[PDB]
């Protein structure tokens, strides 16, 4: 039972993309959280050599004027994913003029995960968070390789996502303003994960219901910095 | 298995479908593209050894692809034959949509791309067949190139493939000429390595197989040689190492 | 690797026929149904000695064998 | 060994389907052809396991055109399939260029065919050995094409059962002067030689290119040069 | 194991080893008989009711497979539908080509050929079903066949598929099955399937009838046993 | 082989015979050499004529007894042969067709070998680990070095390389006189002639060539050879045939 | 379950081919690119000419653009079927779209044709890695690496191949944070990096420059054997 | 031994194809023996009708068929793929009598047959039909002509050899009837296939237990003797 | 084991380990429930929970003014299966303005799931549905199963810790047949309840409902749906 994903085990479990979630656990971090004021993602870099550019690794994008994504695991797929996701949100909006709900983003890039044995590859392997604002409100979601997605307030992934997920269980609550749960995730990310904050390796974008400009933070670290 | 399949590499990232089929152009007929001036050729001996051989077509091993183009043959025989007819087609795509001749460098890297594509889908064999080009365009005129099975090619004034290929290439850099090296002393040379890398004592000319191309009137001519001028060529590499014998 | 240990086991046969010291008088005979097959390598005329066919008993040598058991 | 799988070279560089395939080949039908000074003579043999087998029902020596006789190996349906091709080859040429198919090019066209079917990964060539006579601007052709994809052309050759002493005997039983009627005489004696039991016009059909035309012989021409002769 | 790993490479011995595994498929799955009678055939076919969690009559094992054509089923249910699905298929087609009724041997042994050519391929495998069609045409008489997951089509006076195919088969083979008449021949056919373990050792089942017949105007109907039950009482009667 | 004998004389009697020259110039002495040639061509002769002359003890261990059928075994066994080779002191250790686990390996599928390259691993680290190199030499033999890997190869392990090529018109009249220097030849007999009508010859092929002749004259029950004889034992010895035939110039070519 | 495939994952997460192909990539010979103030330089060595041999017809540097140019490290057959990709893709956006090409969008090109011929059966991956120099960043210098994992990267400088590990710490020793001052600076530290060939010869090393207005400039060997002598002038400055 | 019997597509060591051998050993279906005669007017083909339950409608157990008014057919092998090429006899010669005009030749028709047989011999997609084949014909004043085709994908159509599981106890009877000069009757036909029938069966015959196919240059038209007919010829030759 | 890799393989038990091994992916999944009455057809599921501040996973789907599901098993195969029934309901709307019976559309689920069931080289879709629909014929609740196999039901329950709340429905079987819409949903609350351990109760986190009626249109009820119909219910006693 090794073949691929068209081959049950006695207890059911297809042992072909359990792989495809430890190949989740095998890319770097990425944390969303979800709360009134703005919906907020951070994303850890993994920085090779400072002659990289750091802004060339695209593991924070941008898939719509209204919604941001992050993600972990592999790039290529993931970048695969984020161009149908932007392509989608483009012809939908294009042709009905309503805003694509952020869940109906999740919904179309799961309806492409679910192309490796339903038609006629191999599972994408790569989760991702998508953090948007719509008329109806400002949500973050996760979904995985399965093609399945789940509304989460505050979820992590990638490697380690165990001890930062506990830190932003406990750390959460409802009431947060955006303020706090920045910096909260930011001390979580300096603590546990890598080491002191800095613009070359760690990246964050914030989405605000009236605020469709700007959907990034860049250049305006430093004042982080000093009163981290 | 990773040999199993052309697609699978190794660890180290090796192939080991087309080395297997290097080492079986190490099996091919010896032939090669001699170091030639204001003219070109490819002598390539012939394997079949026979007397009820008939070799009625008088040429088995080189083929010519136009008036200014002729290739080698060493690999798979059925590959090498379709192969060949492949390459007729792609001059004749060239020809009939330019009318014009097609360049060397560019009908080589046709052919040797098309069999990289072969190489690289699944539930395909590569083309186990490396061989030679011999011909004359505008941009560069007289070319002679080497190709293997991985879609590999290059260019080489003097090269040889089949068997015992490594030393026919070393003793060839090993009394390398050049510049006055012209077509005449191309086949003094090409006698002289076939003469070694050959196991038969005073080659015979049926053995033998030799084309050249020349450029006359400006529309140049590949002539395949003939039974009597292997005949003379032969007898006078063989009066010459009597020569070289008489300076002790 | 059934592949790879029968012709071990070929090359350890012929390595032995080649290798019994001299002085020693052993005979080495081989049986087989079809003999077109064989690699020549072992029918290589230095550790063979002679080729001996049996083929079915036809007329006289049935005659023969049916009244020898009788 | 590599021989499960037709589209994968074993380390040493050989595709073991196919030298098994020529294997299946040569263990078939024994048939000689040879090329006399003017006509072109192939001879095979016809013994079936039971005296009801009517022979004459089943030809072996095909004539693809007017000018080109064709002999197999003795891989019967595959040799059909093949001559049906090979038929229908014969015939696009002959309707494209105008003119009656090259023998040589005749040849080409069937073992590229061969050479298609020595790829893919679901499909084996036709274990079949060809013997082609023809006639082609004068001048008399025999050719062999083998499953590998592979021809050449031969005076005089053999294959099948007992072939390495068929081959002998064209060794030193061939002159390039034969005449015909002699040419007939050397293949019935290489197929006496090579074949085992006695022959009738029942056991042997011969097949004779000459330049005017190309024919089979009947069973009665076939006893003819095998009894009362040699 | 040999080579019986598909349906398309044949096995040590002529017999392939894989559909006679579709042969034990149906043996698996309980008991189905049919009886042709004078003017028609009565199909009855018991299927095991877990009374727990039913819908008394949910997924029955009767089909229509033609406006005058009924059938019975044994072995795996899903092969059962499609099958039934792919042979209304093929009478909608004669239907609708020829302008008439198709016979039903026509109708047989074209369902044979697609059961055979599923035996064959390597990609698929042989249904694990085997089935019985019966149907009546009042221009010459009634016509009855029993297929197999082999693809052999043969003719049936009385036929039965299942569990107690031999069993089945002895107790119909004393039915004076020459010349009665239907009506008679759905009580025998119901005390026929009680008497082979009714409910010995599984708990509950339910028995259903087809019936294509003269009588019947010559279409396929399932027969209303809700009338005063008289195959129940009689089946129930041959406790003893 | 005399040019072969003269190089494997340097590499292998230079040190053992004569130390005091690695010592004086301080390199450590070249541990083992790897033969290379068609098979017959007295490559475990010429390896054994080395051990005699000098002096030092000959154990021989072919590659396809290393096998074994159970892992843990190739390991034990080649490292006890080199505690023999140790406890022998002076001596030569003799791998015969060390391409058998010198090959490639089962690069996965329904199963694996796992153990021809864990014994190939323990023989490297006994000789890459120079265990005692005092008066202590390997050599081993290869048919068709092409098949075998460059592990063993690798620069501070096994250093030298000798290739056995066919053996040409000199080498064939050598070998045929030595072997039928204990036949009863008769006048007339031209050993030149034969050696001419054997191209390509084997080395061993001609042992084959001259027990044949003999063979023939025991049949007919004669104590001695003649031109004759070895003539028509050449149509018996000359191996193609059963070639010339196997479809070589078609499908490769 | 193992690797022994292209579409099937290691219990680990790990696709073991696309690292295979890696190997393959680091197999290949050093090539070494950067990006100065305004011109990107670029120098291939391991030459070897093979007497008999002529060094031109290899091609070891490509240019399939109006202006940009390297060929892919690997195995050369693979170069070649992405050399005429690239040629296709550069004509075709060049007279399709509003506006001519640029380095990005080839480069992503590249980068999603390499993905896409990974992600598949029976489908072997393209075994080379690249680096793309292009003009047109908004009239500006930048370099980008790609990668048979089907990826693509925006390096300053980079080095791919067999001294990958080496010569890119020997960029992390000494690629000046400063703006290269007098681009020849940029193409004497590029000679530098080359005199660490597989040779070390670097009397063979090929080098092209190209000053993000300019089109393809080729340095002959006698000149770039000028920025070897100043770069040796420099070195001996240490007496 | 085992490797090259796993798939039909490979040929052994010796050359031979395991699987065509494996598809013969299904050819014997015990119960049928399928003896065909040539007669100097006539063309016999008789099975034995082995019916193993009473139940079965004897009509449907039939195993001769019909696709020509001049042209009989009868099976041997199993009963499905024995209807699956009476219906591929069925289809091509429907094509043949739309294309030409005129119905299909018997010697035509089973090489149409052995043709289909080898064309899915030579590709792994299908298994081969197992089942062998006889037909009966006549040729225009050319005479009666019987005809073999088998899952070898090949044909010899001769004189006999009924492809039952008496092989070669039958063949060699019918040999000796032809190795002894002697007339050919329709009636010293039948008698000769039934004698047959019952030398290698040795079971008392009863009519029902036998089935009948027949043509003859008098009535071309092939037909299925009746239970009458074959029960005259057994008391006749009973006598 | 050498029979058991693909559908199209049988082994000699007359079986295809494979379908089998489809089942316990099924069973793999939480428990739904399903049961109806001459009223209402009524469907209720345990929705998984992924963490505290998570939205519990939906299992109970909506195609059709009158019919829906709920699903056990791979959410791929489920939500595949939910498009099939989108595609189906709008063209036989489109066709005759039909609302489509929920008993053809259960066959026509089981005929294409059973397709992949005898090809090779496709998993056959590893989920169990329970099907819930009001029609011209009747109230109606079925079960589809990867092994294509279709069953009408009253009362019904798949995934895992499915037995006790199998047992609560069999005993109140006698009940559902002339039970009202909120006597039958609250037996079906209990039922769920059944399959849960001790310290776990319905609550309006792991609780979806969904029902159908002959003068409702079928709904999905969820926390601020659900707290209104667990309110009032017998909590649990030890
Ligand atoms: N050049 C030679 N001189 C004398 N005898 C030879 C020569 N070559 C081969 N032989 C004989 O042939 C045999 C080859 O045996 P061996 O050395 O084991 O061959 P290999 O080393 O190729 O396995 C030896 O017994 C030897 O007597
Ligand atoms: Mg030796």
């Amino acid at each position: 039972y090794d073949r691929g994903v068209n081959t049950f085990s006695p207890e059911g479990r297809l042992f072909q993309v359990e792989y495809a979630i430890e190949a989740i656990k095998l890319g770097s971090t990425a944390i969303g959280i979800q709360t009134s004021e703005g919906v907020c993602l951070a994303v850890e870099k993994r920085i090779t050599s400072p002659l990289m550019e750091p802004s060339s690794i695209e593991k924070i994008v941008e898939i719509d004027a209204h919604i941001g994504c992050a993600m972990s695991g592999l790039i290529a797929d993931a970048k695969t994913l984020i161009d149908k996701a932007r392509v989608e949100t483009q012809n939908h909006w294009f042709t009905y003029n309503e805003t694509m709900t952020v869940e109906s983003v999740t919904q179309a890039v799961s309806n492409l995960a679910l192309q490796f044995g339903e038609e006629d590859s191999r599972p994408f392997g790569v989760a991702l968070l998508f953090g948007g604002v719509d008329e109806k409100g400002p949500q973050l979601f996760h979904m995985d390789p399965s093609g399945t997605f789940v509304q989460c307030d505050a979820r992590a992934i990638g490697s380690a996502s165990e001890g930062a997920q506990s830190s932003l269980q406990e750390v959460y609550h409802k009431s947060m303003t955006l303020k706090e749960a920045i910096k909260s995730s930011l001390i979580i990310l300096k603590q546990v994960m890598e080491e002191k904050l800095n613009a070359t390796n760690i990246e964050l974008a914030t989405v605000q219901p009236g605020q469709n400009f700007h959907m990034f933070t860049k250049e305006e670290l430093e004042e982080v910095i000093k009163d981290i | 298995r990773y040999d199993s399949r052309t697609t699978i590499f190794s660890p180290e990232g090796r192939l080991y479908q087309v080395e297997y089929a290097m080492e079986a152009i190490g099996h091919a007929g010896t032939c090669l593209g001699i170091l030639a001036n204001d003219g070109v050729l490819l002598a390539a001996e012939r394997r079949n050894i026979h007397k009820l051989l008939d070799e009625v077509f008088f040429s088995e091993k080189i083929y010519k692809l136009n008036e200014d183009m002729a290739c080698s043959v060493a690999g798979i025989t059925s590959d090498a034959n379709v192969l060949t007819n492949e390459l007729r087609l792609i001059a004749q795509r060239y020809l009939l949509q330019y009318q014009e001749p097609i360049p060397c460098e560019q009908l080589v890297t046709a052919l040797c791309d098309i069999k990289q594509a072969y190489t690289q889908f699944g539930g395909k064999r590569p083309f186990g067949v490396s061989l030679l080009y011999i011909g004359w365009d505008k941009h560069y005129g007289f070319q002679l190139y080497q190709s293997d099975p991985s879609g590999n090619y290059g260019g080489w004034k003097a090269t040889c493939i089949g068997n015992n290929s490594a030393a026919a290439v070393s003793m060839l850099k090993q009394d390398y000429k050049e510049g006055e090296m012209t077509l005449k002393s191309a086949l003094a040379l090409a006698i002289k390595v076939l003469n070694k890398t050959m196991d038969v004592s005073k080659l015979s000319a049926e053995k033998v197989e030799i084309a050249t191309l020349t450029r006359e009137n400006g529309k140049t001519v590949i002539r395949v040689l003939k039974q009597k001028e292997v005949e003379q060529l032969i007898k006078k590499h063989e009066e010459e190492e009597a020569k070289a014998e008489r300076e002790k | 690797g059934a592949d790879r240990e029968v012709q071990r086991i070929l090359l350890e046969l012929l390595n032995q026929m080649d290798g019994f010291d001299q002085n020693v008088n052993v005979k080495v005979i081989m049986a087989t149904n079809r003999a077109d097959t064989l690699d020549p390598a072992l029918l290589r005329p230095g550790r063979l000695d002679r080729k001996i066919e049996f083929p079915l008993p036809d007329r006289r040598q049935k005659r023969l064998i049916f009244s020898t058991i009788t | 060994g590599y021989s499960f799988s037709l589209t994968t070279f074993s380390p040493s560089g050989k595709l073991v389907q196919i030298e098994y395939a020529l294997a299946a080949v040569a263990g078939g039908a024994p048939s000689v052809g040879i090329k006399a000074a003017n006509g072109v003579v192939l001879a095979t043999e016809k013994k079936q396991k039971s005296i009801l087998y009517d022979e004459r029902s089943v030809h072996k020596v095909e004539p693809i055109t007017k000018h080109i006789g064709l002999v197999y190996s003795g891989m019967g349906p595959d040799y059909r399939v093949l001559v049906h091709r090979a038929r229908k080859l014969a015939q696009q040429y002959y309707l494209v260029y105008q003119e009656p198919i090259p023998t040589a090019q005749l040849v080409q066209r069937v073992a590229s065919v061969m050479q298609e079917y020595t790829q893919s990964g679901g499909v084996r060539p036709f274990g079949v050995s060809l013997l082609i006579c023809g006639w082609n601007e004068g001048r008399p052709y025999l050719f062999q094409s083998d499953p590998s994809g592979a021809y050449f052309a031969w005076k005089a050759t053999a294959h099948g059962k007992n072939y390495v002493n068929g081959k002998t005997f064209l060794e030193k039983r061939y002159n390039e002067d034969l005449e015909l009627e002699d040419a007939i005489h050397t293949a019935i004696l290489t197929l006496k030689e090579s074949f085992e039991g006695q022959m009738t016009e029942d056991n042997i059909e011969v097949g004779i290119c000459n330049e005017a035309g190309f024919r089979r012989l009947t069973p009665t021409e076939v006893k003819d040069y095998l009894a009362a002769i040699a | 194991t040999g080579y019986d790993l598909s349906a398309s490479t044949f096995s040590p011995d002529g017999r392939v080893f894989q559909v006679e595994y579709a042969m034990k498929a149906v043996e698996n799955s309980s008991t189905a008989i049919g009886i042709r009678c004078k003017d028609g055939v009565v199909f009855g076919v018991e299927k095991l009711v877990l009374s727990k969690l039913y819908e008394e009559g949910s997924n029955k094992r009767l089909f229509n497979v033609d406006r005058h054509v009924g059938m019975a089923v044994a072995g795996l249910l899903a092969d059962a539908r499609s099958l039934a699905d792919i042979a209304r298929e093929e009478a909608s087609n004669f239907r609708s080509n020829f302008g008439y009724n198709i016979p039903l041997k026509h109708l047989a042994d074209r369902v044979a050929m697609y059961v055979h050519a599923y035996t064959l391929y390597s990609a698929v495998r042989p249904f694990g079903c085997s089935f019985m069609l019966g149907s009546y045409s009042v221009n010459d008489g009634a016509q009855l066949y029993m297929i197999d997951p082999s693809g052999v089509s043969y003719g049936y006076w009385g036929c039965a598929i299942g569990k107690a195919r031999q069993a089945a088969k002895t107790e119909i083979e004393k039915l004076q099955m020459k010349e009665m008449t239907c009506r008679d021949i759905v009580k025998e056919v119901a005390k026929i399937i009680y008497i082979v373990h009714d409910e010995v050792k599984d708990k509950a089942f339910e028995l259903e009838l087809s019936w294509v017949g003269e009588l019947t105007n010559g279409r396929h109907e399932i027969v209303p046993k809700d009338i005063r039950e008289e195959a129940e009482k009689y089946a129930k009667e041959s406790l003893k | 082989l005399d040019k072969q004998i003269k190089e494997i004389k340097e590499v292998i009697e230079l040190p053992v015979k004569h130390p005091e020259l690695f010592e004086a110039l301080g390199i450590a002495q070249p541990k083992g050499v790897l033969l290379y040639g068609p098979p017959g061509t007295g490559k475990t002769l010429l390896a054994r004529a080395v051990a005699h002359h000098t002096d030092c003890t000959f154990i021989r261990v072919s590659g396809s007894e290393l096998v074994q059928k159970f892992i843990g075994e190739g390991a034990r066994m080649v490292r006890e042969l080199f505690v023999m080779a140790r406890e022998h002191a002076p001596s030569i250790i003799f791998m015969d067709e060390i391409d058998s686990i010198g090959s490639s390996r089962l690069e996965g599928g329904s199963g694996g070998d796992s153990e021809v390259q864990r014994t190939m691993l323990e023989l490297l680290n006994q000789l890459d680990g120079f265990e005692a190199t005092k008066n202590i030499k390997v050599i081993m033999a290869t048919n068709r070095i092409d098949i075998l890997d460059s592990a063993l190869l690798r620069p501070g392990r096994i250093d030298r390389k000798i290739e056995f090529p066919p053996p040409n018109e000199e080498a064939r009249l050598d070998i045929l006189k030595i072997h039928s220097r204990k036949m009863n030849l008769t006048r007339g007999i031209n050993l030149r002639k034969i050696a001419e009508l054997m191209p390509g010859a084997s080395g061993a092929e001609v042992k084959g060539v001259c027990t044949e002749a003999g063979m023939y004259a025991l049949r007919e029950r004669r104590v001695h050879v003649t031109q004759e004889d070895f003539e028509m034992a050449v149509a018996k010895v000359m191996q193609k045939d059963s070639e010339k035939n196997m479809s070589i110039k078609k499908l490769w070519k | 379950s193992y690797d022994r495939a292209i579409t099937v994952f290691s219990p680990d997460g790990h696709l073991f081919q696309v690292e295979y192909a890696q190997e393959a990539v680091k197999k290949g010979s050093t090539a070494v690119g950067v990006r100065g103030r305004d011109i990107v330089v670029l120098g291939v060595e391991k030459k070897s000419v093979a007497k008999l041999q002529d060094e031109r017809t290899v091609r070891k540097i490509c240019a399939l653009d109006d202006n940009v140019c390297m060929a892919f490290a690997g195995l050369t057959a693979d170069a070649r079927i992405v050399i005429n990709r690239a040629r296709v893709e550069c004509q075709s956006h060049r007279l399709t779209v509003e506006d001519p090409v640029t380095v990005e969008y080839i480069t992503r090109y590249i980068a999603s044709l390499k993905q896409r011929y990974t992600q598949s059966n029976g489908r072997r991956p393209f075994g080379i890695s690249a680096l793309i120099v292009g003009f047109d960043f908004d009239g500006t210098p930048r370099l980008y690496q790609t990668d048979p994992s089907g990826t693509y990267h925006a390096w300053k400088a980079n080095a791919i191949g067999r001294g990958a590990k080496s010569v890119r710490e020997f960029l992390e020793k000494n690629y000046t944070d400063e703006a290269i001052e007098t681009d020849d600076l940029t193409i004497k530290l590029v000679i530098k990096a080359l005199l660490e060939v597989v040779q070390s010869g670097g009397k063979n090393i090929e080098l092209a420059v190209m000053r993000r207005d300019q089109s393809l400039k080729i340095l002959n060997p006698e000149e770039i054997e000028k920025y070897v002598a100043e770069i040796e002038k420099e070195k001996e400055e240490n007496e | 031994s085992a490797g090259f019997d796993r798939h039909i597509t490979i040929f052994s060591p010796e050359g031979r194809l395991y699987q065509v051998e494996y598809a013969f050993k299904a050819i014997n279906q015990g119960g049928l023996t399928s003896v065909a005669v040539r007669g100097k007017d006539c063309a016999v083909i008789v099975t034995q009708k082995k019916v193993p339950d009473k139940l079965l409608d004897s009509s449907t157990v039939t195993h001769l068929f019909k696709i020509t008014e001049n042209i009989g057919c009868v099976m041997t092998g199993m009963t499905a793929d024995s209807r699956s090429q009476v219906q591929r006899a069925r289809y091509e010669a429907a094509n043949w009598k739309y294309k030409y005009g005129y119905e299909i030749p018997v010697d035509m028709l089973c090489k149409r047959i052995a043709d289909i047989s080898q064309v899915y011999t030579q590709n792994a997609e299908m298994r081969p039909l197992g089942c062998c084949m006889i037909l009966i014909g006549i040729d225009e004043e050319q005479g009666p002509q019987v005809y073999k085709c088998d899952p070898a994908g090949y044909y010899c159509g001769f004189k006999a050899t009924a492809a039952g599981v008496k092989q070669t106890e039958s063949t060699s009877f019918l040999e000796k009837k032809v190795k002894k000069k002697f007339d050919w009757t329709f009636e010293q036909t039948v008698e000769t296939a039934i004698t047959c029938l019952s030398t290698v069966l040795s079971i008392d015959f009863k009519p029902s237990e036998i089935e009948v196919g027949v043509v003859t240059v008098e009535n071309p038209k092939f037909r299925i003797l009746t239970e009458a007919e074959i029960d005259a010829h057994l008391v006749a030759l009973a006598e | 084991n050498q029979y058991d890799n693909d559908v199209t393989v049988w082994s000699p038990q007359g079986r295809i380990h494979q379908i089998e091994y489809a089942m316990e992916a099924v069973k793999q999944g939480s428990a739904t429930v399903g049961l109806k009455s001459k009223t209402h057809a009524v469907l209720v599921a345990l929705k998984r929970a992924q963490s505290e501040l998570a939205a519990h996973q939906k299992k109970i789907l909506h195609v059709d003014n009158h019919i829906g599901i709920s699903i056990a098993g791979l959410t791929a195969d489920a939500r595949l299966l939910c498009n099939f029934m989108r595609q189906e309901c709008l063209d036989s709307r489109f066709v005759f303005d039909r609302p489509l019976p929920v008993s053809r559309l259960v066959s026509l689920i089981g005929s294409k799931t059973q397709i992949p069931t005898q090809r090779y080289g496709r998993r056959p879709y590893g989920v169990g549905l329970l099907i819930a629909g009001y029609d011209d014929m009747g109230p109606h609740i079925f079960q589809t199963c990867p092994s294509a196999n279709y069953f009408d039901c009253r009362a019904m329950s798949i995934g895992a810790r499915s037995q006790s709340a199998r047992t609560y429905l069999e005993r109140h079987m006698s009940e559902f047949m002339e039970c009202n819409l909120n006597e039958l949903v609250k037996h079906g609350l209990r039922a769920l309840r059944e399959t849960l351990p001790a310290e776990q109760d319905l609550t309006t986190k792991n609780v979806s409902i969904g029902i159908v009626g002959k003068d409702l249109e079928f709904t999905i009820y969820d926390d601020d749906d659900v707290s209104p119909f667990l309110e009032g219910l017998e909590e649990r006693p030890q």
